[PDB]
RNA sequence: UAUGUUAAGUGGAAAAGGAUGUGGGGUUGCUUAGACAACCAGGAUGUUGGCUUAGAAGCAGCCACCAUUGAAAGAGUGCGUA
């Protein structure tokens, strides 16, 4: 799973996903691509999911591309524990995805098994997405 | 289990996951063999043990071993080129006797007998056999001993299909091995063996010589 | 008269209670002179490789020997020389025949074929000489 | 439109030259009869050159309209047919009377012998004739 | 019949009508009958 | 008061997802030289194409998938017979 190899500091906060998406709100490497209608929190696990289901059906033919990674980490505390006595440890990593970003490409296939593909992947993520293509 | 479905199974695409990781199959799979003599019986693979496992998981597993607790023959694959062979199968049969299986024909196949310098395989002594499953003389040797150890009341018994009745030619040759065919004026005469639920089932059609 | 007119193709000549020559007429008492005699007399010169024969079945048991012509199939036989059809088709050829071999072939079997044009009836061969594989 | 009006209107056209040329046309109902029923009749035609086609009933009564015919205004329905004749006459008709006998499906009546349409009445003379 | 918020025609001969005010699958496979 | 929408008591509770509910715009094929739907008729010949099979004739499986009568008919779209 897509972590960082390595961090400046361990804890960061929440941030706030208001807004157009900054870059990357075009299709450039490839041919079709996930782009997100809403904003939510993307961890690693789904990533990963969405990418296996994504190239499975594709048989191993053609190259994807994975335009986001999880930067950002989160904390969580254990059943039992009151509030207080400093912060959580870190648990996974995120990527906080604004709207009109794309997610995923496709190229070297045929029209037909492109969209499949990444309606396959579009159901493990929890954002509402549509198949967008070049020109 | 690969070696055997892809030398006679139809669905040939069907596999098996092959690894040398610890515990890489862990659940059993169920396959139909046809042997070319149009005989039919099914072959199933289990997740394999260490020693001493724990007790609390032999309980779980009392039901993954459902499959070969009711069964017709065993097979206990021991491997022959490590050489705690000895205790990693007499492991084996007390982890299936605290499973509960027991009263059940057992063939021991020694297996990786290439591995071994100087070996005569494949081969066979009591119940016990030498063979290594990476080769097509192995397989077919093992094959022939189950068609041993399974069928074994396969009576041959001719036959005389009514020339009009057909249904009966098809029947007796997708579930028998066929001997001889005849054709005559009053019909066709079969020979062949059949299970004896058969002899029964078609009693009247066979004709004395 | 005719009942039933089952066309029964068999082997022409030397003719044996085969199913060929078995339950196609063996739902209205064919008998082994009718089936085997019947064949043998009139295939005199036209015994030892395999012709159809076209029967027919009163309601009383009349053997209407009518024996068809030796059709492309042997005749793609001789012509390309082959015991054995080459399946390969367009992949590969088994063995090849001379265009002017195909030519009498047709010829002989002209009229047969209900065919007012013969250099298209020709061609009509060639779909049976692609169907064998081997020219 | 324009593809298509092209192909219908040069067909449209062969069939009135046809006919004029033809010194015989007639046709029958060809309906509940063998593919190769006709074809037995066509052949022995084929020797003869009588050879036959149907096309589209705006199509064949749209030849008709120019090819100087002024009886064949009612016969430009059911399953048509039309015959050319134009080396034997006498023989096309009587090849559409032989057939009639032998089949009943054949009820020929379309006539214009001598590019005069003669009546269903008078096209069984000329049939049998 | 399978009662299943996500009816949806499974082969080519499955058919999609509305009766009662509901979305129901129809099929000559009696395995592919659905209902909403 | 004027012009429209809803048939769900929605109005007066709640998502991913599913759908020939309904109204409004745009892009378009075919058609009175006759469009879709129905009814009538046709729907064939070499030929049971080759290989494999006890058995493979369009329809167990793989290979090219022709010419012929004709305006149409596929070396056959689904049933069915071992
Ligand atoms: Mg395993
Ligand atoms: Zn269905």
């Amino acid at each position: 799973m897509l972590v960082p190899k390595r961090v400046k500091y361990r804890r960061e906060f929440r941030g706030n996903m208001r807004g157009r998406a900054k870059g990357g709100t075009e299709v450039a490497f490839g041919e079709y691509g996930l782009q997100a209608v809403e904003a939510s929190w993307i961890t690693n696990r789904q990533i990963e999911a969405a990418r296996i289901a994504m190239t499975r059906y594709m048989k191993r033919g053609g190259k994807v591309w994975i335009k986001i990674f999880p930067h950002k980490s989160y904390t969580s505390k254990p059943i039992g524990v009151r509030m207080g006595k400093g912060k959580g440890a870190p648990e996974g990593w995120v990527s906080p995805v604004k709207r009109g970003k794309i997610m995923f490409e496709i190229a070297g296939v045929p029209e037909d098994v492109a969209r499949e593909a990444l309606r396959l992947a579009a159901h493990k993520l929890p954002v509402k997405t549509k198949i967008v293509k070049r020109e | 289990m690969n070696g055997l479905v892809r030398a006679y199974s139809e669905t040939a695409d069907k596999q098996v996951f092959e690894k040398d990781m610890l515990f890489a199959t862990l659940e059993t799979s169920v396959r139909e063999i046809v042997l070319p003599d149009n005989k039919q019986f099914l072959l199933t693979d289990t997740v394999g043990f260490v020693s001493k496992l724990p007790h609390q998981l032999v309980k779980a597993f009392r039901s993954t071993l459902e499959e070969a607790r009711d069964a017709d023959l065993l097979i206990h694959v021991v491997d022959y080129s490590d050489p705690h062979y000895k205790t990693m199968m007499k492991t084996t049969e007390e982890t299936l006797k605290v499973v509960g299986v027991e009263d059940v024909p057992v063939i021991y196949a020694y297996n990786k007998a290439d591995l071994l310098e100087d070996e005569m395989y494949p081969k066979q002594t009591g119940n016990t056999i030498i063979f290594s499953a990476r080769e097509e003389e192995s397989l077919e040797f093992l094959t022939e001993v189950i068609r041993k150890e399974l069928f074994a009341s396969y009576e041959k018994a001719t036959f005389l299909i009514p020339f009009e009745a057909g249904q009966v030619v098809a029947y007796l040759n997708e579930h028998a091995d066929i001997l001889e065919t005849e054709y005559l004026e009053n019909g066709t005469q079969i020979v062949a063996e059949v299970s004896p639920a058969d002899l029964q089932k078609l009693a009247e059609y066979q004709v004395a010589e | 008269k005719v009942i039933k007119e089952v066309k029964l193709q068999i082997p022409a000549g030397k003719a044996n209670p085969a199913p060929p020559v078995g339950p196609a007429l063996g739902q209205a008492g064919v008998n082994i002179m009718g089936f085997c005699k019947e064949f043998n007399a009139r295939t005199a010169d036209q015994a030892g490789l395999i012709i159809p024969v076209v029967i027919t079945v009163f309601e009383d048991r009349s053997f209407t020997f009518i024996t068809k012509t030796p059709p492309a199939a042997v005749l793609l036989k001789k012509a390309a020389k082959v015991e054995k059809g080459s399946g390969e088709p367009n992949k590969t050829k088994v063995a090849s025949v001379t265009r002017a071999q195909v030519q009498e072939i047709a010829e002989t079997k002209m009229p047969d074929l209900n065919a007012a044009n013969v250099e298209s009836a020709m061609l009509m061969v060639e779909g049976t000489a692609r169907s064998m594989g081997i020219t | 439109m324009s593809k298509v009006l092209e192909a219908k209107q040069s067909a449209v056209e062969e069939i009135k030259t046809k006919l004029s040329a033809s010194a015989s046309t007639v046709i029958v109902d060809y309906r509940g009869l063998n593919v190769g029923e006709i074809t037995d009749l066509r052949k022995q035609l084929r020797d003869a050159g009588i050879e036959f086609k149907v096309y589209k009933n705006s199509l064949t009564r749209r030849a008709v309209e120019a090819n100087g015919y002024e009886g064949l205004e009612g016969a430009l329905t059911g399953p048509n047919a039309i015959a050319f004749s134009n080396e034997d006459v006498v023989a096309p008709a009587k090849i559409l009377n032989d057939f009639a006998k032998d089949h009943e499906a054949l009820e020929i009546k379309a006539g214009v012998i001598e590019g005069k349409v003669a009546s269903l009445e008078e096209i069984k003379a000329l049939a049998t004739l | 019949m399978k009662v299943r918020p996500s009816v949806k025609p499974m082969c080519e001969k499955c058919k999609v009508i509305r009766r009662k005010g509901k979305v129901m699958v129809i099929c000559e496979n009696p395995k592919h009958k659905q209902k909403q």
